[PDB]
């Protein structure tokens, strides 16, 4: 569980926001891309795996699971690529309320930024620092450091 | 234009 | 010390690789941009600060220290913007040898990637996972976890 | 083209 992440893709303003959630902490990374493609998903996962110790990724849909380019990046970076079937039905709800939360935050900052990519990074920053108390960014470091020790 | 990413 | 980062800007292939180094661990994040502008530097720091608890950034040159856009992102994200004067002369040599190390890694992967941005992220991955013993990615998590506790 | 980011 320190190594498990879930991909999630949501849309705003005619663009796609790809999100990786670290399941045990709720910490996220996200980026804006014009469309979801296997190439954009693969590059996002390469970035994420160079920054955190990513052992398994649950893909967001069957096209990213099937994509040979995504499988090639998971091979390169040492990630076990898995499906995203919600065997635990609580997963659907958690992801949906996370996307609603991020979109809420994006609206609260949206007028401080010309580009959506800035607003989405402001929303990542607020989500990860929010104390609910520890923040998600505190929880992910604790979890992984406990694993290393 | 008075934005963080475009101060102008 | 857990919160201190240094910016570094190096060139390859007529493009610019912007790097942030966590000084106490040697962990890095990097991106390829076509040129090093205050707007690009500012976005990069907004991204970094939403992922790690960035307290101070030592800027890589006086243009980025002077840039009002860079100071606006450091204000937004709660970062202390500082100069990067090598008062300890060991800094110049450490940065130079990190740039040489990254360019060496990039050459070793370069033919596995069509685009330079891919090669740079493979180089970030290899750098952060290399055990010298612990890796820089293990060191940064231990340091910040020790600080949180 | 036989690359990670361009398998073709
Ligand atoms: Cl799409
Ligand atoms: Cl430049």
């Amino acid at each position: 569980s320190p190594g498990i992440w879930q991909l999630d893709c949501t849309h705003l303003e005619g663009k796609v926001i790809l999100v990786a959630v670290h399941v045990a902490s709720g910490y996220i990374e996200a980026e804006v891309i014009p469309a979801e493609t296997g190439q954009e998903t693969a590059y996002f996962l390469l970035k994420l795996a160079g920054r955190w110790p990513v052992k398994t990724v649950h893909t967001d849909n069957g096209s990213n699971f099937t994509s040979t380019t995504v499988k090639a990046a998971c091979w390169w970076a040492g990630i076990k690529q898995e499906d995203g079937i919600p065997y635990n039905p609580q997963s659907q709800g958690v992801i949906e309320s996370m996307n609603k939360e991020l979109k809420k935050i994006i609206g609260q900052v949206r007028d401080q930024a010309e580009h959506l990519k800035t607003a989405v990074q402001m929303a990542v920053f607020i989500h990860n620092h929010k104390r609910k108390g520890y923040s998600a960014g505190e929880r992910i470091v604790d979890i992984i450091a406990t694993d290393i020790q | 234009s008075d934005k963080i990413d475009n101060l102008d």
